[PDB]
RNA sequence: UUGUUAGGACCUAAACUCAAUAACGAAAGUAAUUCUAGUCAUUUAUAAUACACGACAGCUAAGACCCAAACUGGGAUUAGAUACCCCACUAUGCUUAGCCAUAAACCUAAAUAAUUAAAUUUAACAAAACUAUUUGCCAGAGAACUACUAGCCAUAGCUUAAAACUCAAAGGAC
């Protein structure tokens, strides 16, 4: 009929969904360097997904794994300690104005 | 004679493909004060701001140098069955295309 | 070459000194700051009572003991007291959040006494003892 | 009680300015919900209630970012008027 | 041949497993050389190890 | 609205009588 | 239903009165010495 | 509705995720407009129509033709 | 299954170290276990003060135990090791290894419409 | 109980018939491979094993109702077990008394 | 009800299908010569600001109507009210929109 | 008594942030950590006179007890306070064994498989409409979550559930 009617295919030109910045890869009780870029370094909290701008899934890895190192005498729980002050920021939070 | 079907296959807007990060060359048609209104071969036209450096030379006629980010600007809002469309299209101006 | 809000990290070299005390030695100013009364205590670094004072002793007395400027003069006389045993710099620790929290803190800048520092201790319960029942009114 | 005192919710004052020291550490505190907890824990809000309320305060924000973002989408196309006698 | 190689690897790897007769000796080696399993991430997803 | 109220002033009355 | 939800387009009294008046002062006063309002 | 995808889109998408769009400005209003992507589809049919079957050799001949051609193909990962 | 003990151990030199991972080691073996690895992580500072056995920590040796028990074992290890005098705190997990990371493809948008559904509900 | 108990020494449904081709596996790794380091999950799937090669003609099929029921005789003499020791779990007791009647329900149907 | 019309979608822009475009348009076109021929009146309606000058010329050109404006409820339907008793109504309204 | 304690003891009770999340469970319900046990295939719908569960409050017995708190006492308030507000304190909330079987036990939606067009706002408002299948239930309101009956560890209890008589309405959505 006609040679130059479009052909089904999928997309070609489709862009690849956005990963957050812990995407596959693996959450550890034990890296408390990690763990604490998402906590609060005066009181501790942890941040919220609207903050760390991770996945629910990754969220819920840092959550559990936080929760198991501060009980298992790995990371304290009232404060960030003072050695991962230096290490780079991934959550979009500014105390200072 | 060619057929649509031809036509829309050797178009140029069919080879763009994606808009997005895409490099065009518009004309501005219409200026109000310091907002420029481009016109880059699409469905609607784009809006602009008079760049600082060689204002004066972007006037009428003027072919320029544009970034697409999309060809219509639309989105759907909560309750609405259909998209809101401001009828126009996002780009951002480069400067001034070389006549060479 | 910029100042940090992170007070210093306990054992551990720091170049900073206030009256050639090091953090960890500087006295310490606790403010319990409740709804009806603002105490304070100064204390040295090693747990002893250098002054006192609270919106009571001054002598407000019932509403008037839990106002701001209550507070205020209460801070001024621990300032005093302590300023009389030797003390020039403070760290302040306020407990509680109640009226003469700030005002507290501010009478004892006006005392003469200089803080270098300011914590936050009030008590938080991480889920601890079921609160009383709503007010109804 | 078990902690590290005068690491956790500690500011430092700089060149004397007990104030602004004092007043970061509130934003610090209301940033992180303190503020709001420790106002709330003062009576029990019972289970029912909490909620209510936790089920409100969600909807309220999802209609306030709509809303904002439809405010917000439309701020380009308010400029001067190009046909302006027509 | 998955189940296969799985098994081979682990007879591999159980050559390097405590005993009691190598109980003390490997406890040295594990003293003298600390382990960390620290590390962070930046805005792009990228691994800092210190 | 005043089919429950008359529920509880019925049951009301019955717990009361009940009492007696 | 939450566009429909949130729109919304559609002596006793001497002695209560002089307790939410002084209640209500004394809570409001609270709430504009933090940031919990605003900023 | 019929999504339209010919298929030269393939082509396409390769050269617009190895090489970006061409640093020559596209030009809608002229109906005859030649861009630097569409003459790489046309290099890269002619290649397929002499027989190659694989999709890895047409992409690197088709390059190494129009670097003779003297266009300014530059590999953009970034 | 395969297990990871996480054991704090109290502050000790090294001679005296050596010997609480071998009488420790030694128990795992008594109960049934194949210890597969030993790793030290360092001492350090405890993250708060840890009170075991009358005696209060502030730091303490940081170690790893990586071994296959039966699952009746994991409850007399942890039973054993509490009344041990130089452990701070026994903590046995499923190991990491056993457990893979899973593969993700990214986030695909949800539509807050059919996030009001579910919340306008709750 | 029942006549067959797995022993401790039997490899798991995964390496059952990989481990005898090997020509030579150390005893370590036959240990870690056995029963004995496995949860109890693992032990019933051998279990039921057994009762499929000794009752069904054709053991590798499963959805037949004769495999059903042993797949549920398996389950229910596992929950019956935890029943034992847990009196007052009354998910599991549900668990149990909901296997035991879908068993009757699937004898009638082979009846 | 415009899919019928519409030859696809080209990466989220509807394509329109130039050839029922033609068959339509000569119909329209055609429709709009006979009226024109018998004198009848046709009035061109658009709500766009930027095609309104051109449009009020165009109808100039012709020799028939244009009513870009703000268009009056009843403007049709109470005519009389509006124009006078006897007052022609449109033949044939034209919307380029 | 108070404040401080980088002093000691206790291991009672409850589980911040995460949670702007929407998972698990038949429902009730369930989110501190770890480990053990553990949810799984009946084609699908359809069940009581049987079986097993069932928030909170309440009962029985032995314990626990930080805090909260019916009742109770004290203080104030008011023409009166038998309440609201303040203080003290008990049943109770907890554990171990039973019992009771009640909620606006509500998503005020029976389950299941369809379809989105039948020119379906087929009232309106909720939550777009609608077909088929099977079971349960309803037939004006009040009298009546009542009387009697039977069953039940329930004894001021629950489930089951009328009539006389009265009215011309009751009721629902806007
Ligand atoms: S987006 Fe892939 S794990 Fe978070
Ligand atoms: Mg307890
Ligand atoms: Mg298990
Ligand atoms: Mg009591
Ligand atoms: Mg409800
Ligand atoms: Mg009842
Ligand atoms: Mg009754
Ligand atoms: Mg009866
Ligand atoms: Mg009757």
């Amino acid at each position: 009929s006609n040679e130059d009617l479009p052909v089904p295919m999928e997309n070609p030109y489709k862009e690849p969904l956005k990963k957050c910045v812990l995407c596959e890869k693996r959450v550890d009780y034990k890296n408390v360097q990690l763990l604490s870029q998402f906590i609060s370094p005066f009181t501790g909290c942890i941040y919220g997904r609207h903050i760390t701008g991770l996945c629910g899934k990754k969220q819920r890895e840092i959550t559990k794994a936080i929760k198991r190192a501060q009980k298992m005498g790995f990371m304290p729980v009232t404060y960030k300690d003072p050695a991962y002050l230096k290490d780079p920021r991934v959550c979009n939070i500014r105390y200072r104005e | 004679v060619e057929s649509f079907a031809s036509m829309l296959r050797h178009s140029p807007l069919t080879q763009l493909g994606p808009a997005k990060d895409k490099l065009v060359i518009g004309r501005i048609f219409h200026i109000v004060e310091d907002d420029l209104y481009i016109d880059f071969g699409g469905k609607f036209h784009c809006v602009c701001k008079r760049p600082d450096v060689d204002g004066e030379k972007y006037q009428r006629g003027t072919r320029v140098r544009l970034r697409l980010l999309d060809l219509e600007l639309t989105s759907r809002f909560l309750g609405g069955t259909t998209d809101t469309t401001i009828l126009e299209a996002d780009a951002v101006l480069l400067g001034l295309q070389e006549i060479r | 070459s910029r100042f940090s809000l992170y007070p210093p990290v306990p054992g551990q070299e720091s170049s900073l000194q206030w009256a050639g005390m090091k953090f960890e030695d500087v006295p310490i100013a606790h403010i319990k700051a409740t709804y009806n009364n603002t105490q304070i205590q100064v204390v040295s670094a090693t747990n002893a009572s250098l002054a006192r004072a609270s919106c009571g002793t001054e002598g407000f007395r019932n509403a008037k003991k839990g106002t701001g400027i209550a507070a205020q003069t209460a801070g001024i006389a621990a300032a005093a007291k302590a300023t009389g045993k030797g003390v020039t710099h403070i760290r302040v620790v306020v407990k509680g959040m109640g009226p003469g929290r700030w005002s507290a803190i501010k009478g004892l800048t006006m005392g003469g006494l200089e803080v270098i520092s300011i914590t936050d201790n009030t008590p938080v319960p991480h889920x601890g003892c079921r609160p009383r029942k709503a007010r109804r009114l | 009680a078990k902690h590290l005192k005068f690491i956790a919710r500690t500011v430092m004052v700089q060149e004397g300015n007990v104030e602004g020291a004092y007043r970061t550490l509130n934003r610090i505190l209301t940033t992180d919900g303190l503020t709001e907890v420790i106002s709330r824990r003062r009576y029990y809000e019972k289970p029912c209630r909490r909620r209510q309320r936790e089920s409100y305060e969600t909807c309220r924000r999802i209609y306030n970012m709509e809303m904002a973002r439809k405010i917000n989408f439309l701020m380009r196309k308010n400029r001067a008027d190009p046909w302006l006698g027509c | 041949q998955l189940k296969e190689q799985e098994v081979l690897k682990l007879q591999e790897e159980a050559k390097n497993f405590i005993t009691r007769e190598n109980l003390e000796a490997r406890i040295e080696e594990a003293l003298d050389s600390p382990k960390s399993y620290n590390w962070a991430v930046t805005k792009e997803g990228q691994v800092v190890r210190n | 609205v005043l089919k429950i109220r008359r529920r509880k002033m019925n049951h009301h009355k019955y717990r009361k009588l009940v009492k007696r | 239903n939450l566009l429909k939800k949130f729109a919304s387009k559609t002596k006793e009294d001497s002695i209560r009165l002089r307790v939410l008046n002084g209640l209500l002062y004394k809570s409001l006063t609270e709430l504009l010495c933090t940031p919990q309002v605003s900023q | 509705i019929q999504d339209i995808f010919y298929q030269e889109d393939q082509i396409r998408a390769k050269f617009f995720a190895t090489y970006g769009s061409g640093q020559k400005a596209f030009d809608l209003f002229n109906p005859n407009f030649k861009s630097t992507c569409q003459r790489f589809v046309e290099k890269y049919t002619e290649l397929q129509n002499l027989g190659e079957t694989d999709e890895e050799k047409l992409f690197v001949e088709t390059g190494k033709a129009l670097l003779a051609e003297g266009i300014i193909l530059r590999r953009v990962r970034e | 299954p395969r297990y990871e003990l996480a054991l704090i151990l109290k502050a000790m030199r090294r001679p005296e170290t050596a010997a609480a991972l071998k009488r420790t080691i030694e128990s795992l073996m008594d109960r049934g276990a194949i210890v597969r690895n030993l790793e030290s992580l360092g001492e350090r500072a405890l993250p708060y003060r840890i009170s075991s056995h009358s005696q209060q920590h502030s730091r303490g040796g940081y170690f790893l135990v990586d071994f296959y028990a039966p699952t009746s074992a994991v409850e007399n290890i942890l039973e054993h090791l509490a009344r041990d005098i130089d452990v701070v705190r026994p903590n046995i997990v499923k190991h990491p290894l056993t457990q893979e990371v899973k593969e993700c493809d990214g986030i695909v948008p949800v539509p807050l419409e059919e996030k009001l559904y579910s919340t306008k509900r709750r | 109980k029942q006549d067959d108990e797995p022993p401790s020494s039997a490899f798991i449904k995964e390496y059952k018939d990989i481990i005898p081709n090997i020509e030579k596996v150390d005893d370590v790794v036959k240990r870690i491979l056995s029963l004995e380091m496995a949860s109890r999950k693992e032990k019933l799937k051998i279990k039921q094993e057994q009762l499929m090669n000794k009752i069904v003609e054709n053991p590798e099929d499963s959805r037949t109702l004769e495999a059903q029921i042993i797949a549920l005789t398996v389950r229910i003499r596992n929950y019956e077990e935890h029943m034992q020791k847990h009196r007052k779990d009354k998910a599991h007791k549900r668990h149990l008394l909901m296997s035991i009647d879908r068993r009757k329900k699937l004898l009638k149907i082979l009846r | 009800f415009m899919e019928p019309y519409i030859f696809g979608n080209r990466l989220g822009q509807d394509i329109i299908d130039l050839d029922q475009t033609a068959l339509n348009l000569q119909l329209a076109l055609n429709f709009t010569a006979h009226v024109a021929y018998r004198k009848g009146i046709i009035l061109f309606v658009s709500r766009n600001r930027q095609f309104s000058h051109l449009i009020e010329t165009t109808a100039q050109a012709c020799g028939e109507y244009a009513h870009t404006r703000y268009f009056k409820g009843g403007l049709l339907t109470n005519a009389q009210l509006l124009f006078g008793p006897s007052v022609r109504l449109p033949d044939l309204i034209i919307f380029l929109h």
